[PDB]
């Protein structure tokens, strides 16, 4: 369900700390989202990304 | 920032970190109750600290003020990114002193040329990731809009403009967004985006803050 999505920053300057699917190393990681234009791997908790991905 | 240096403690008594445990963005006091920062800095909880210089030592005088509202611009597209403003109300007023207090908003838009000062606690590197614990500023020029449109071809709306070094080497970046640049005497931009920090050919891109004077004013009457 999240193996075919990379960990996006965006172009925006902020520091929005999230949760993401890191792909390569199998679990959800801590990401620093700058805020905007992100893609659909984003979750505000570590619990909500592992549900979404299993 | 990328390329500046650090400020003299307290002489940009207008710049306050947006902390919500940590420092995640910045922002500009207008009044005693009021500051502005950028949409995308959005939290539903954010304290406002004011009179900081380094945001890791306590010094003795900042003050710490929870965020009573968090109003983003109601026209604020997640897709495009025009209109990248937002207003704050302090859950109590800021004490006005030599260390805090406001930057007037702008009377014209800004002239192409016109030197400015950028500041905050983002990162210092193009390549890499060095966050600074003193608050960082930078001179720079605001660019054409067609300097500016021809970096980001498509990208630029009405609310954007750009300010910075077409060579690259010096521009704001991550946790800069939400600050200010001032010209003047006067607010006149707000951190916003870009590819990159400090990148050639990818200067920084900021909101006008003239376009909301009239908004800004609106809000605060009607939350008061
Ligand atoms: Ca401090």
């Amino acid at each position: 369900a999240c193996a075919n999505l990379p960990i996006v920053r965006g172009p925006c300057r902020a520091f929005i700390q999230l949760w993401a699917f890191d792909a390569v190393k199998g679990k959800c990681v801590l990401f620093p989202y700058g805020g905007c234009q992100g893609n659909g791997n984003k979750f505000y908790s570590e619990k909500e990304c592992r549900e979404y991905c299993g | 920032i990328v390329g500046g240096y650090t400020c003299e403690e307290n002489s940009l008594p207008y710049q306050v970190s947006l902390n919500s445990g940590s420092h995640f963005c910045g922002g500009s006091l207008i009044s005693e109750q009021w500051v502005v920062s950028a949409a995308h800095c959005y939290k539903t909880r954010i304290q406002v600290r004011l009179g900081e210089h380094n945001i890791k030592v306590l010094e003795g005088n900042e003050q710490f003020i929870n965020a009573a509202k968090i109003i983003r611009h109601p026209k604020y597209n997640r897709d495009t990114l025009d209109n990248d403003i937002m207003l704050i109300k302090l859950s109590s007023p800021a004490v006005i002193n030599a260390r805090v207090s406001t930057i007037s908003l702008p009377t014209a838009p800004p002239a192409a040329g016109t030197e400015c000062l950028i500041s905050g606690w983002g990162n210092t590197l193009s390549f890499g990731a060095d966050y600074p614990d003193e608050l960082k500023c930078l001179d720079a020029p605001v660019l054409t809009q067609a300097e500016c449109k021809a970096s980001y071809p498509g990208k630029i709306t009405n609310s954007m403009f750009c300010v910075g070094f077409l060579e690259g080497g010096k521009d704001s970046c991550q946790r800069d967004a939400g600050g200010p640049v001032v010209c003047n005497g006067q607010l006149q931009g707000v951190v916003s985006w870009g590819h990159g920090c400090a990148w050639k050919n990818r200067p920084g891109v900021y909101t006008k803050v003239y376009n909301y004077v009239d908004w800004i004013k609106d809000t605060i009457a009607a939350n008061s």
